[PDB]
């Protein structure tokens, strides 16, 4: 069929010009289309007909399409423009008609550090009476998207009944982590607490919580 | 505002067929056309394929056999059905009001124009996950609100989602009537094969007494809703 050839990636740092292109076998000649799929979210039309705009898009975006190369280009890129970004043709001939590139990673250089916000939560009165405890933490606004998380029960490390995400990006370009460590009631009251201690870039941030 | 909305059953078992509407709000089916669109985990999109509002239809040849698009004018919906799944299937499916377009290069006697396609309007998805294993509701605690998770003029509250599969659970707080300071996070897939996940809210601390706030839990495919109240 009609083969599309998008980068897997592009790199820029903030405030630079990002370009993305799609090959091409006389592409100059077809009609080409470009969505964004940002992390965690549902495609987005950003081009269309080569350099047509939707309504909402950012006046930053700008499509062109010449000879064997369509280019999407995004000006003053900023974090927000992280995402994978795919060209489209529809093809007549067939047999496949309707052709996707493979896709480009948009990756922004050099964001700003942010330390995580951590909140802890120690195990609900509903859910002690239902014999059950969990622990809950949660690791929000950070950068870059590595933390490491460590347990203590009182100032014991414990390994056992841990389970923690791996780090994704939030609506604010930054990241969120959760992790959960399930205790026996028991355990609970025996403790005079217990602590979430996050580390990110080298610096910990460590909560405590205890029994009422 | 057209908006359209996808449904779907969440799990599906091999073998089966895997059903799927789309519901658009806020603008007709007519004139207009309709496609389903995938994303296995990892993947790119993969165009399943579409529907004009008077039947007519378009597939990718890769699916073809297995799928059938249809339209229904008078509830303003369509629907995807696709036999006989595996786990290759299981994916994001998506609908997208979709638009023809015809760019006359030439001299229109000559015949000498094309034509294109291209989707302008997206759902935001519906998760189906092909698995031989049972779906299970949630169990949900209050996460309350303290002297431990407050920041000055703001505070974290929250509800706790324990236990189920497969993903999805929605939250809203309220009823949908609060979205500002929400935030549900991703999932933990626990040893046991079950998923839990936590929703916080952040509010202001002076009128935590005398506010109410309420999480709205829902897991369709296990068809479990339950509202818990979150108090200090």
């Amino acid at each position: 069929s009609y083969v599309l050839t998008q980068p897997p990636s592009v790199s820029v740092a903030p405030g630079q010009t990002a370009r993305i292109t799609c090959g091409g076998n006389n592409i100059g000649s077809k009609s080409v289309h470009w969505y964004q799929q940002k992390p965690g979210q549902a495609p987005v039309l950003v081009v269309y007909d080569d350099s047509d705009r939707p309504s909402g898009i950012p006046e930053r975006f700008s499509g062109s399409n010449s000879g064997n190369t369509a280019t999407l280009t995004i000006s003053r890129v900023e974090a927000g423009d992280e995402a994978d970004y795919y060209c489209q043709v529809w093809d007549s001939r067939g047999p496949t008609n309707w052709v996707f590139g493979g896709g480009t990673k948009l990756t922004v250089l050099g964001q700003p550090k942010a330390a995580p916000s951590v909140t802890l939560f120690p195990p609900s009165s509903e859910e002690l009476q239902a014999n059950k405890a969990t622990l809950v933490c949660l690791i929000s606004d950070f950068y870059p998207g590595a933390v490491t998380v460590a347990w203590k029960a009182d100032s014991s490390p414990v390994k056992a009944g841990v389970e923690t995400t791996t780090p994704s990006k939030q609506s604010n370009n930054k990241y969120a982590a959760s992790s959960y460590l399930s205790l026996t009631p028991e355990q609970w009251k025996s403790h005079k607490s217990y602590s979430c201690q996050v580390t990110h870039e080298g610096s910990t941030v460590e909560k405590t919580v205890a029994p009422t | 505002q057209v908006q359209l909305q996808e449904s779907g059953p969440g799990l599906v078992k091999p073998s089966e067929t895997l059903s799927l509407t789309c519901t658009v709000s806020g603008g007709s089916i007519s004139s207009y056309y309709w496609s389903w669109i995938r994303q296995p985990p990892g993947k790119g999109l993969e165009w399943i394929g579409y529907i004009y509002y008077s039947g007519s239809t378009n597939y990718n040849p890769s699916l073809k056999s297995r799928v059938t698009i249809s339209v229904d004018t008078s509830k303003n919906q369509f629907s995807l059905k696709l036999s006989s799944v595996t786990a290759a299937d299981t994916a994001v499916y998506y609908c997208a009001r979709t638009l023809h377009g015809r760019r006359i290069y030439g001299i229109v006697a000559f015949k000498e124009w094309f034509t294109y396609y291209y989707m302008d309007v997206w759902g935001k998805g519906t998760t189906v996950t092909v698995s031989s294993a049972s779906t299970k509701g949630p169990s949900v605690f209050p996460l309350a609100p303290s002297s431990k998770s407050t920041s000055g003029g703001t505070a974290a509250l929250g509800c706790l989602v324990k236990d189920y599969f497969p993903e999805p659970v929605t939250v809203s707080w309220n009823s949908g009537a609060l979205t500002s300071g929400v935030h549900t996070f991703p999932a933990v897939l626990q040893s046991s094969g079950l998923y839990s996940l936590s929703s916080v809210v952040t509010v202001p601390s002076s009128s935590l007494g005398t506010q109410t706030y309420i999480c709205n839990v829902n897991h369709k495919p296990s068809n479990t809703k339950v509202d818990k109240r979150v108090e200090p």
